[PDB]
């Protein structure tokens, strides 16, 4: 019901974890420049990673370019088409649609779980996956998050 | 490619020749009767413009200088 | 050492500099006198 | 490979660097291999002709499309309530709803509305038919054809001028003032009197009948007989209607001085009188010099002079100017760095006057055109002002000889180089600490619910200038506002014919002429002073430090544009004189935003009839975000919405376009090369190891962009986004609301 | 100017005084504030606009605060200069900048009540051609 | 007269780039100029 | 000059141009720039010393 | 920063809202996420321009400090661009000329002044760039829900 707390509590921890993950990569490099001994790391999982670092990065470079085109470019195509006056050519729900069927697929299982899988549970684990609207006072606490 | 010029204010620290990764520099004997030695730049094609020598020379202003010029495969450090 | 970094050739009073400055200063006082409606 | 013939160095480059740097210094003839001074000036001279041709051909484009695709006829009948259209648009991508949106201003097909103001200029000056524009375009096509032929002509050996001919300074200056400026100004008075002014009163005067009809009923004898007053005998009436005989006066030269009531623009009769007086002084100024006939001044003798009537002097104003004449004529960058400054100031001099004193009919009421013109020239005014210091820095590097000067003012300037840079830091710091804290004091104190505690101080002495021109709203009763004063009535000669018309325009308050300044106008004016001081500090520092500085004494050797010197002495990141230009252009753009947001918000309140929202909310900065930026952007963002598309869909797309371009530059500015070249080596490994793509391979080895190149690419992105973004806001906010 | 009037004749100032918005803990701080700002000139907004022309009538706007700064500001700079020059005579000068020698500073901080008297006395403020001149021009 | 735009727009967007880039690429990759 | 004397520099392209300092040593040899000088103010590298020729120095 | 918006705009649009006793839910923004979150202008229009109305209008209220904190962060952000875009070489030269003025008046410092290191300049920027970014959306998230 306190929508103020949920976003601030959600937003706060989301930022804290992002900072710490970056620190994990920094000290990973500090270990290398400082404490990496080639005698210890001889044909192990780590030495074998350093010896083909080019293939790891080159393919990751390809994925970053693949997604950035086909993730942000679709916004540009919709932004271009809506300005051109062609709302039927966009990537939208009424137009060409890209449904997250795999997430809709996993969502349906958790709603039907309390019956069949883990049957002792009465309600679904979270109403975000599915179920019914929960109302505390006039505010909605949680409801199914449809994915389109 | 590049041009490494060595000026009169050398004193023979031998720090420039050590800092060079590509061995562009060399310490040669100077005709000065009381001057022990002086630097040189015989193989300038292999200079990679990293300016480590300029950081090493301890004169008030640097006896050695590296002037950037026409690039090539060796100067640009391209293994490919 | 071809060019001296510091300038030379002037006496304490600086008559030429002060003469033009006071003129530029006087006209400033004049425009103020018109603003204050003194004139 | 020999792509750059001007550079054997870049041609012998296996990488792809040769392609980029060749684009850069392909226009730098001074750096071209095997270029003497004689061939240098000659190659520069021919290039001017080609550049001159691009102007007139571009001018022809404006006339052709307005003739073929413009409603210039319909706009004449109702200039206020008809939108001028620049050109048609043929995009296959446009959907049917969009074509219906751009079918505007009575066009059969889709079209763009014009905002340049040419319709008001061509209409005021005498054009009243579309076929007349076709003659102007075809004339400029042939007029440009002459220069293109001249440019090729003067490259042949028989016609190639000599270096001494180029270095002739007195002759070029003598001819330009009299013939280029003066006779053109004299000629311009001819068209105004023979074509524009007659057409303004309804008399059609074209090429067919300009010999028959007379500009004045009296002939040309009153000029020779001394009867000058006949031309100013009867003036146009206040009830005159433009392009018609109603209220028409017969005078061709007058000095009324005010605006036309209907058009809210200056009198055509005064403009013709104006250029004639200008042409006289300019022609008089021409003959001063010593060109060949033995009579006149030698600038070299005047500069190198060392004596009064009998007394000794160091020089003009007792200041040494020994080698100034040789420094000017010999160095090309000195002239270029100088001329762009003079042209940059004049560009601002234009813009300050175009909104204040509109010289075209029905242009003040066309609010969008009035704003784009001011924003246009001010942006242009600053590139020329910023480019002026860049060449001034280049001159000190390569074209400056200390021995030739040896004690002039220029050698005396650089000797106290530290005081110039130092005190400039004080002025910029002294403004920003105090200027911001007042905005910030007013921001906070208004936020706490006590706006009365705001530090509001009137621009008092600036009111005294407004009152010194006749504005009575302030009530100072100063020189021209006070009738008892001598300036209101010149006691020796009661010939202040300017005063009746001028006092009407200021004290009217309808137009924008010395508009009412307020406390909000105070602070923003000082913010502008900071942008001009700090931008000067950056440019002056690098220029004066271009020959050398403490961290790099021998900066003269490397040149203007070099990336660094290395991590030695803990730095060397941005030490060149090029990087001073680099960091200055950020201010030079920002300094406009403080100027243009000031212009736009102040005028929008006037045009909309709400002067309060500026004077009230411009003290605290939050008004700039809320009243000006947030509110006015509503129709822009709604250019294309889920419901449909309006005519403002282009600007919204352009608005987001500059945003992306503005942010793309942050990459080249923030992320530097060494990260990228390592990334490039991996892609090279993959392509050389991918089986089917092994067949195709680069001829030029791919490397990361250089350090100076990335700076260039980054700032161009920062500037393009800065330009296109404010353009879409400037046009759509004004056009959607129409003021 | 610019439609600037006194406070009481201006209706805007009369209305804003009712909406107090008491700053401090005192309940009548809002009323006492507006009454004190009755001396200044008020515009159409009712907000006081201060004239920094230099009029002796409006000296409290800018002139009196102006002198109060420069006396304080010269106190700060003149104290820092004398403390800095005093350190230069001692052996280890760099350390005293960080770890202040209060035996030297506090007597100097006590002075500065009359910095202009000392300032005009020092016609030689250490300026010469013997400073950092830093390549030829 | 509006048919001119249907012929001049595409050649500016397609024919002129293809001709310029094709010539420029072969010009810069030439061994002797 | 005398060893231990306080001396000013006139050599340009120097960090200590027109700055005073003590002469630590003087080489009685034909080497150019024989005099050795020490300073309190560091350059950017942090050296506090460099050799100079006698003509480039004026005694204070 | 996109993760917190994907959470912020969706929940306001699809989940969070007021519910009637009959069973009809009236979300905060009314399903605008479906058609507007597929174009960059929709985020600029329906999420940034719209939801930030409470912040700019927060002056003279209890949320007035959020309007200040939302704004002071913008200053701190652009202040970052000094250190990222620039370089030490400019700044040490400028400090050299300023040092001469202090030598002139004999206010020269014992600890000789030096520009910030190269790594530090990059460090000081990202410190400001992030602090100006996070602090900006921090107040925007607060004042929006605290009013709504
Ligand atoms: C996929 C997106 C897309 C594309 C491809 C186009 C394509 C086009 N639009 Mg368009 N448009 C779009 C989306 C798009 N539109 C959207 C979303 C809107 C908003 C509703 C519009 C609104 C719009 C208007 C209002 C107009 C166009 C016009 C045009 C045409 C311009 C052709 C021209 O003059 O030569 C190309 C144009 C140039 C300026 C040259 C390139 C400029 C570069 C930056 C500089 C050139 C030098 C270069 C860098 C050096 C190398 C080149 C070498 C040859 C030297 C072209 C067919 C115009 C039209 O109808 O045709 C006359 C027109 O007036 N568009
Ligand atoms: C008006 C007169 C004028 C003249 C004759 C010159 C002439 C010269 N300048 Mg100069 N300059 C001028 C004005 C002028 N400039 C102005 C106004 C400025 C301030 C910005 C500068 C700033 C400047 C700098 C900083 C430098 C020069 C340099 C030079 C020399 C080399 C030119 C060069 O590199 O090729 C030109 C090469 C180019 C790549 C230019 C085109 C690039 C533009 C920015 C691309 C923009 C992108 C695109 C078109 C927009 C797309 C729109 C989007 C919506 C799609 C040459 C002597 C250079 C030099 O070394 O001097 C010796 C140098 O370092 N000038
Ligand atoms: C909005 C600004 C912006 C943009 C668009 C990019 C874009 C990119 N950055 Mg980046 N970057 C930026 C700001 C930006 N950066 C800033 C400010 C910094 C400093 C912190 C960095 C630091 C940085 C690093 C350190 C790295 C990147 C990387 C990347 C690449 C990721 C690959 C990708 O998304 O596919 C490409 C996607 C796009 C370019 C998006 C738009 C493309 C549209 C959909 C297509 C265009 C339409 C059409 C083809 C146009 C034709 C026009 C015709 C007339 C010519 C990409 C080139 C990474 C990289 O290069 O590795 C892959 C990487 O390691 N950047
Ligand atoms: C990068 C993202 C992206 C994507 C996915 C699309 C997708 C599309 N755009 Mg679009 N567009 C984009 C960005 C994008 N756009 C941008 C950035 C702009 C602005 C410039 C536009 C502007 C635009 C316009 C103006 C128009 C489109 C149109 C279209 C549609 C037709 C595509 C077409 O004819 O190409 C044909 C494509 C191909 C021939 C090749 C595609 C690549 C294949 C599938 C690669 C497969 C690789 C394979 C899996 C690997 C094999 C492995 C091997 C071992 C076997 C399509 C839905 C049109 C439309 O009306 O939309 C409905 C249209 O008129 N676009
Ligand atoms: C993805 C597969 C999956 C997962 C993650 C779970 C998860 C779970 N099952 Mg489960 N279950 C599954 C498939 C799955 N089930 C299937 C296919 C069957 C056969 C019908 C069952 C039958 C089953 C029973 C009979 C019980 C669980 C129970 C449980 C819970 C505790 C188990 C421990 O250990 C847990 C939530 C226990 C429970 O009470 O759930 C709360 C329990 O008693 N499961
Ligand atoms: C009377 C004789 C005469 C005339 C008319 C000219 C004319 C010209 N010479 Mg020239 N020249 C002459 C004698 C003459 N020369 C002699 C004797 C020599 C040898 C000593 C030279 C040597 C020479 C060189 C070496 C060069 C020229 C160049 C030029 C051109 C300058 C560019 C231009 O058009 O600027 C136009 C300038 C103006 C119109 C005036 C300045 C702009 C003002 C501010 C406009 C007035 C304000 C007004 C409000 C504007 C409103 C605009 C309107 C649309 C609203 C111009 C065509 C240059 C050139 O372009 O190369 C071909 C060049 O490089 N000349
Ligand atoms: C501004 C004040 C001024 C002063 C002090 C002089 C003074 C002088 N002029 Mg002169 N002159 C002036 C304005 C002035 N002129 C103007 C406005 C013009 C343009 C019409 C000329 C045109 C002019 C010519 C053409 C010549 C002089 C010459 C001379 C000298 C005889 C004398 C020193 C003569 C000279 O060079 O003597 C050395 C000479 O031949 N003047
Ligand atoms: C909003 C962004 C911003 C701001 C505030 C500044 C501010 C400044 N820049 Mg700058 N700059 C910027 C963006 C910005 N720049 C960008 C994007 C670039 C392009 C790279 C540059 C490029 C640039 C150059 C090239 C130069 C400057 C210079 C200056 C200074 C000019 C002196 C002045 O006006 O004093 C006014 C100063 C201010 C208003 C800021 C002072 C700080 C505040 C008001 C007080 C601090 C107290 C603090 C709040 C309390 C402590 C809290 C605790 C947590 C520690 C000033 C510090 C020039 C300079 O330093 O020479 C003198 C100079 O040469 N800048
Ligand atoms: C010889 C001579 C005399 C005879 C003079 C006669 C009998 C005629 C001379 C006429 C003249 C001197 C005509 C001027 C012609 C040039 C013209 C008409 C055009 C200039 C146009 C320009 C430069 C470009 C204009 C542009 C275009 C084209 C547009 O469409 C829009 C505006 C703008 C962009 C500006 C007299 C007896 C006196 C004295 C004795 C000697
Ligand atoms: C991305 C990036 C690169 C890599 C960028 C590269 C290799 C450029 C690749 C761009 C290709 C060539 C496409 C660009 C095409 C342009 C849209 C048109 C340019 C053509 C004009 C000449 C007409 C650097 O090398 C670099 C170096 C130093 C600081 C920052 C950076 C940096 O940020
Ligand atoms: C501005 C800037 C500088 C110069 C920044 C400096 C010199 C910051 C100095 C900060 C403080 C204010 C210096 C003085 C601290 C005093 C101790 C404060 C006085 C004590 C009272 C406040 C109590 C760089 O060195 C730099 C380097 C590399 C890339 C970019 C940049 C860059 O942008
Ligand atoms: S520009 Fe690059 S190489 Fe030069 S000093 Fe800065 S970080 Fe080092």
């Amino acid at each position: 019901t306190d929508y103020a707390t949920q976003l601030c509590i959600f937003t706060h921890h989301i930022w804290i974890g992002g900072f710490l993950i970056v620190g994990g990569a920094a000290h990973a490099a500090i270990f290398m420049v400082r404490d990496y001994d080639p005698v210890v790391n001889q044909n192990n999982v780590l030495d074998r990673v350093i010896r083909h670092r080019d293939a790891i990065i080159s393919h990751l470079n390809w994925v970053c370019i693949f997604l950035g085109f086909h993730s942000f470019g679709l916004y540009i195509h919709n932004d271009t088409m809506r300005a051109l006056g062609r709302p039927q050519d966009m990537f939208s729900d009424t137009a060409i649609q890209l449904q997250p069927v795999f997430a809709q697929w996993v969502q349906n299982l958790h709603t039907l779980a309390p019956g069949g899988t883990a049957p002792n549970a009465l309600e679904p684990v979270s109403y975000a996956f599915g179920g019914g609207v929960l109302a505390v006072g006039g505010k909605v606490a949680m409801m199914p998050i449809a994915l389109g | 490619s590049h041009t490494v010029k060595i000026y009169d204010t050398c004193i023979g620290c031998t720090q420039c020749v050590r800092a060079c990764p590509t061995d562009v520099l060399e310490m040669v004997p100077w005709d000065g009767c009381k001057a022990a030695q002086v630097a040189s730049s015989p193989r300038t094609e292999d200079c990679v413009g990293c300016k480590r020598c300029e950081t090493a020379c301890p004169t008030d202003f640097l006896s050695i200088r590296v002037y950037l010029g026409a690039e090539t495969t060796r100067s640009m450090g391209l293994a490919y | 050492k071809i060019s001296p970094v510091a300038n030379t050739g002037a006496k304490p009073p600086y008559t030429f500099r002060t003469g033009w400055a006071l003129l530029l200063l006087a006209v400033n006082f004049l425009v103020a006198a018109y603003y204050f409606h003194i004139i | 490979t020999k792509f750059p013939k001007f550079s054997q160095d870049l041609a012998q480059d296996p990488t792809t660097r040769r392609i980029w740097y060749a684009m850069a210094m392909g226009n730098d003839f001074e750096s071209h291999d095997g270029m003497t001074e004689e061939n240098l000036y000659q190659k520069i001279f021919a290039t001017h002709f080609g550049h001159l041709a691009i102007i007139f051909l571009w001018a022809s484009s404006l006339l052709f499309h307005v003739a073929w695709q413009g409603n210039f006829e319909q706009w004449i009948k109702d200039p206020l309530h008809v939108r001028p259209i620049a050109h048609a648009i043929w995009d296959p991508h446009f959907g049917k709803p969009a074509i219906e949106a751009f079918t505007q201003a009575g066009a059969n097909g889709p079209v763009n509305i014009a905002y340049s103001g040419v319709y008001h200029w061509w209409y005021t000056i005498g054009m009243r038919t579309n076929t007349e524009l076709y003659t102007g375009s075809v004339f400029l096509l042939l007029f440009a054809s002459l220069f293109l032929f001249a440019g090729w002509l003067h490259l042949q050996p028989k016609f190639r001028p000599s270096l001494a001919w180029f270095k002739s300074a007195e002759s070029r200056l003598n001819h330009h003032l009299a013939g280029l400026f003066g006779v053109s100004s004299l000629a311009w008075a001819g068209h105004l009197i023979h074509v524009a002014i007659p057409e303004s009163r309804g008399q059609h005067v074209g090429w067919d009948n300009f010999l028959s009809t007379a500009p004045h009923p009296a002939g040309l004898q009153p000029f020779f007989t001394g009867n000058w007053g006949v031309y100013a005998q009867n003036p146009d009436t206040a009830g005159h209607i433009f392009s018609t005989s109603q209220g028409a006066g017969t005078a061709i030269l007058t000095f009324l001085g005010g605006f036309h009531p209907q058009t809210e623009s200056l009198w055509l009769t005064d403009m013709a009188h104006h250029h004639l007086a200008i042409a006289v002084l300019f022609i008089v100024a021409g003959h001063m010099y010593r060109t060949n006939f033995g009579i006149g001044h030698s600038i070299k003798e005047m500069m190198n002079a060392k004596t009064f009537f009998g007394k000794p002097v160091e020089g003009p104003f007792n200041m040494p100017h020994q080698g100034i004449y040789d420094t000017y004529n010999n160095s090309l960058h000195f002239q270029l760095g100088w001329h762009l400054a003079c042209l940059g100031v004049v560009t601002s001099w234009v813009a300050q006057h175009m909104y204040s004193l509109p010289s075209y009919a029905f242009i003040a009421k066309d609010y969008t055109t009035q704003a784009a013109l001011y924003t246009h020239h001010q942006y242009i005014a600053i590139f020329l002002m910023v480019g002026a210091f860049a060449h001034g820095a280049i001159f000190l590097v390569r074209d400056y000889d200390p021995e030739q000067n040896k004690g002039n003012v220029l050698e005396r300037v650089l000797q106290h180089k530290e005081a110039i840079i130092s005190h400039l830091s004080w002025v910029s710091l002294f403004l920003g600490f105090h200027t911001l804290g007042l905005y910030v004091h007013n921001d906070v104190v208004v936020a706490f619910g006590t706006p009365e505690k705001q530090i509001l101080i009137e621009p008092v002495f600036a009111q005294f200038i407004q009152a010194a021109h006749g504005k009575v709203l302030y009530g100072l009763d100063t020189l021209l506002s006070n009738p008892d004063s001598v300036a209101y009535t010149a006691y020796p000669n009661y010939a202040n014919v300017w005063l009746p018309g001028w006092l009407d325009a200021i004290n009217s308050g309808t137009n924008s002429l010395f508009l009412t300044i307020g406390p909000g106008d105070f602070l923003v004016h000082h913010a502008i002073a900071l942008g001009l001081h700090t931008t000067t500090l950056i440019l002056v520092k690098g220029a004066l430090d271009a020959r050398g500085s403490k961290l790099m004494p021998d900066k003269k050797d490397f040149g203007y544009a070099f990336p660094c010197d290395g991590p030695g002495r803990g730095g060397t990141c941005d030490i060149s004189a090029w990087d001073s230009f680099y960091l200055s252009l950020f201010w030079a753009l920002n300094t406009v935003g403080w100027v243009t947001f000031y212009w736009h918000w102040k005028h929008l309140g006037i045009w909309q009839g709400n002067v309060a929202q500026f004077n009230e909310n411009s003290t605290y900065l939050m008004g700039w975000f809320r009243d000006y930026l947030w509110a006015n952007s509503a129709q822009l963002i709604n250019g294309y919405n889920p419901y449909g598309v309006n005519n403002l869909s282009v600007w919204a797309w352009m608005f987001l376009f500059g945003h992306l371009v503005w942010a793309t530059g942050f990459m080249f500015l923030i992320s530097w090369r060494g990260y990228w070249q390592e990334l490039i080596e991996t892609l090279v490994w993959a392509h050389e190891r991918t089986p089917i793509a092994n067949l195709v391979r680069w001829k030029d080895k791919p490397v990361a962009l250089s350090i100076v190149q990335a700076r260039v690419v980054g700032l161009a992105h920062f500037t393009v986004g800065y330009v296109l973004t404010y353009a879409a806001f400037l046009i759509a906010s004004t056009a959607g609301k129409f003021g | 100017g610019a439609d600037l009037t006194p406070c009481a004749e201006n209706p805007a100032f009369q209305a804003l005084a009712k909406n107090a918005r008491n700053t401090t803990a005192d309940p009548q701080s809002g009323q006492k504030r507006f009454e004190r700002y009755s001396q200044a000139l008020c515009g159409p907004e009712g907000y006081p606009h201060l004239i920094v022309d230099g009029r002796l009538d409006r000296a409290g706007d800018f002139l009196i605060p102006s002198i109060l700064f420069l006396y304080i500001a010269g106190w700060i700079g003149w104290v820092g200069r004398a403390y800095l020059q005093a350190i230069k005579k001692d052996s280890d000068t760099e350390q005293k900048e960080i770890q202040l020698d209060l035996g030297i500073a506090l007597p100097i901080i006590a002075t500065g009540f009359a910095w202009p008297a000392a300032a005009v006395k020092e016609l030689l403020s250490g300026e010469l051609t013997a400073k950092d001149s830093e390549i030829t021009v | 007269a509006s048919f001119l735009s249907s012929i001049f727009v595409p050649v500016i967007g397609w024919v002129v780039p293809i001709a310029t880039f094709s010539f420029l690429f072969l010009y810069i990759e030439r061994e002797d100029v | 000059v005398q060893r231990g004397s306080k001396v000013r520099i006139l050599r340009p392209e120097s960090y200590w141009f027109q700055d005073v300092g003590t002469v630590a040593s003087v080489d009685q040899s034909g080497i150019k720039y024989p005099v050795i000088v020490r300073f309190d103010k560091v350059n950017y590298a942090g050296i506090n010393t460099n050799n100079f020729a006698v003509d480039e120095l004026i005694e204070v | 920063s996109i993760v917190i918006f994907h959470f912020s705009w969706k929940m306001q649009s699809d989940v969070w809202g007021t519910v009637d006793a009959a069973g009809n839910v009236s979300h905060i923004t009314g399903g605008n996420f479906a058609q507007s979150a597929i174009t960059i202008n929709g985020w600029l229009r329906d999420f940034l321009w719209a939801q930030a109305s409470q912040v700019i209008n927060s002056y003279g209220s209890a949320l007035s400090a959020y309007g200040l904190m939302f704004l002071g962060a913008h200053f701190v952000w652009a202040f970052s661009l000094m250190f990222l875009f620039s370089g030490r070489g400019y700044w040490q030269e400028l400090i050299e000329s300023i040092v001469w003025a202090h030598n002139k008046l004999k206010v020269a410092p014992a600890i000789q002044p030096r520009a910030l290191s190269i790594t530090q300049g990059r460090a000081v920027g990202v410190a400001h760039y992030l602090l100006g970014g996070i602090a900006t959306t921090w107040a925007f998230f607060h004042a929006h829900i605290l009013s709504v």
